[PDB]
RNA sequence: AGUUGAGAAGCUUGCUGGAGGUAUCAGAAGUGCGAAUGCUGACAUGAGUAACGACAAUGGGUGUGAAAAACACCCACGCCGAAAGACCAAGGGUUCCUGCGCAACGUUAAUCGACGCAGGGUUAGUCGGUUCCUAAGGCGAGGCUGAAAAGCGUAGUCGA
RNA sequence: AACCCACUCCCGUUGAAAAGGUAGGGGAUGACUUGUGGAUCGGAGUGAAAGGCUAAUCAAGCUCGGAGAUAGCUGGUUCUC
RNA sequence: GAGUCGGCAAACAGACUUUGAUCCGGAGAUCUCUGAAUGGGGGAACCCACCUAGGAUAACCUAGGUAUCUUGUACUGAAUCCAUAGGUGCAAGAGGCGAACCAGGGGAACUGAAACAUCUAAGUACCCUGAGGAAAAGAAAUCAACCGAGAUUCCCUUAGUAGUGGCGAGCGAACGGGGAUUAGCCCUUAAGCUAUUUUAGCGGAACGCUCUGGAAAGUGCGGCCAUAGUGGGUGAUAGCCCCGUACGCGAAAGGAUCUUUGAAGUGAAAUCAAGUAGGACGGAGCACGAGAAACUUUGUCUGAACAUGGGGGGACCAUCCUCCAAGGCUAAAUACUACUGACUGACCGAUAGUGAACCAGUACCGUGAGGGAAAGGCGAAAAGAACCCCGGAGAGGGGAGUGAAAUAGACCUGAAACCGUAUGCGUACAAGCAGUGGGAGCCUACUUGUUAGGUGACUGCGUACCUUUUGUAU
């Protein structure tokens, strides 16, 4: 239904920061994913108007494409493709290397 | 001097209005032709 | 920039450029522009030249402002006064009023504006409409006339 | 005199204006001028008749089709040996 | 099946998680005023109403109804005794729109003929009226020659042939062959019958290290998938990272198509033919322009035999052959695309391709019908420039920071004409298509001068290019 949900833990392949173990926070609708901890950006922002402040340089994460991260296995501890080969009451996300269901 | 256009709203609607064009048979063909080109107005 | 061929043209490199290119030999052609008072965008010469829209005149002061011949107030001059004043009908469509502004517009400058952004603002038994009745004229059930469209017209119902 | 009209001179002609202006002129109780609303249309209307006017167009409008009309006539026709 | 509140685009406020929240498909409910517009009128998006049954307070609100014409059907009843016209009440149907296709009604001109009246163009453009998903046409009073063929419609030949034609320009058959398709029946009127696919989805195989780089799909080095290897897109070139690609399951519920099936029409399903055939003037259609002109048509005027008859076989006549006219019904092969959906390209790549990649039939130009443009691109990602200094508290710059790169800064590349700023050499006593042949000097480079480049005092010859023409600096 989708390989990657909100509450996962992934690793990054083919980017600025490959091999960074991460964890998904927000999934956008244009196959772009905000991974918590990686792909840091810095925005020169004006100090906020109407009784606000921002000051200067504040970090946040910029999203990256869904074809870059993959579901992390923790039994070979490397990236693994996932699949839906088990369907008996529901499509269960299952690794294709070991045929074991993800949690 | 006197230019060839003196405006009025009562003479404009009785000659070029919708209920004037829709009354005759030529005018109902003026409506369908001007509609199917796709104009925004049809009643100038 | 160099260099090679009778020529159309080919080849190797310096910098800019930032992802596509086509030995060779065959095919398929929207296949090669200087000129058609050719077509559509750009930029020149004329040239910082003519003009700046009635020959009803303005001169000081004080103010604001980054900056006053033109903005506001003051004092004094001029001009229309069967209009250059007031008001209804058309027509227009927010140009009216107040804060904020001055890049563009206004034949110059602008702090000013019929110019931008944001708010505001039209109160009816009697005034005009609608409602009632008709003129010219229009449309016209039934009805006559006409290849077909349609034409004319009685009752009627619209039209200041 | 308002008002309608256009006889003369000069200025203007890239005009302030695709027909005006400043001075002077003619009619000014009627074959008058004019506001609103209607009627007549393309080999067809209207016309105190000039071939005049019918949306700055008229010896027969404007627009879309026949239609890429027809032109023994003008103009142009693009790389080498 | 875990995120969501449409697009051009921010901060508020909140709804549900594991299922019905977004989101996609079927069915229903609401559906303001205009418009065939239909209760009567109107300047389209407005005004004035009635009637009935109910509710509501000197002011209303619900709920329906209320157009003309056809057909039928009741009731009603004029001059007129009867009884038709006429008038009401009810039922059923139609009206309008749409690109092309089809059949009918009406039907030009320019132009060809090197002029032009016959003729062509052409029964074409256009204008009306009908109907259908196709229509029309069709089951022998047909063609052939003494042999025979048996409905129509469409393509290929006969053949640009016989003919026709101011015998000019031109227009042009049939007979016979080859194919596509393969049914024939009869009374609106003697006496009629006229079982699969489709709109939503779901599963869907196979990769690892190593270099350079901002970033690997690329360099290397190996392995695997395959009924799916030339797809799209991911920070650069990916069968194995992501979405997809070959087969099956379907589907509460509708739709359509073949069936049973229901009624009725689709309609399997009986004869026959009077102002009819023919005739006489006047026209059309036949390839056929009064031509020896057969045949079909119908505006005017006429008129038969009874299938022992009849009419055809290109003037006409005898002999032979072959068919039953004056009543009807019919599938298939066929024509078309405003609308869809897949796919495909020796098609376009923003002056091309739709007029229109962009908020285009818009802006604008017209009293109107009508005409009708110009307008794409920052980066992989907004990381879209905090902070400082000059300035009007601005505009614009100078830094600084982001980034692989700001001469990528609100924009890829970035040419020519046009305008400048620096550096070198020549020009203030010299006459002209502004170049060419010789040539002094100076400059900057290289070995330092033919090693090369740039200027060109002086001087000899020299009247641009194209088109028309007997000739052009003209």
């Amino acid at each position: 239904m989708q390989k990657i949900r909100r509450d996962d833990e992934v690793i990054v392949i083919a980017g600025k920061d490959k091999g960074k173990r991460g964890k998904v926070l927000k999934v956008l609708a244009d196959d772009r994913l905000v991974v918590g901890g990686v792909n840091l950006i810095k925005r020169h922002t004006k100090p906020n108007p109407m009784l606000g402040q921002q000051g200067g340089i504040v970090e946040k994460e910029a999203p990256l494409h869904v074809s870059n991260v993959a579901i992390f296995n923790t039994e070979t501890s490397k990236a693994d493709r996932v699949g839906f080969k088990v369907e008996d009451g529901k499509k269960i996300r299952v690794f294709k290397s070991t045929q074991k269901p993800v949690q | 001097m006197k230019r060839t256009f003196q405006p009025s709203t009562l003479k404009r609607a009785r000659v070029h209005g919708f209920r004037a064009r829709m009354a005759t048979k030529n005018g109902r063909q003026v409506l369908s032709r001007r509609r199917a080109k796709g104009r925004k107005r049809l009643t100038v």
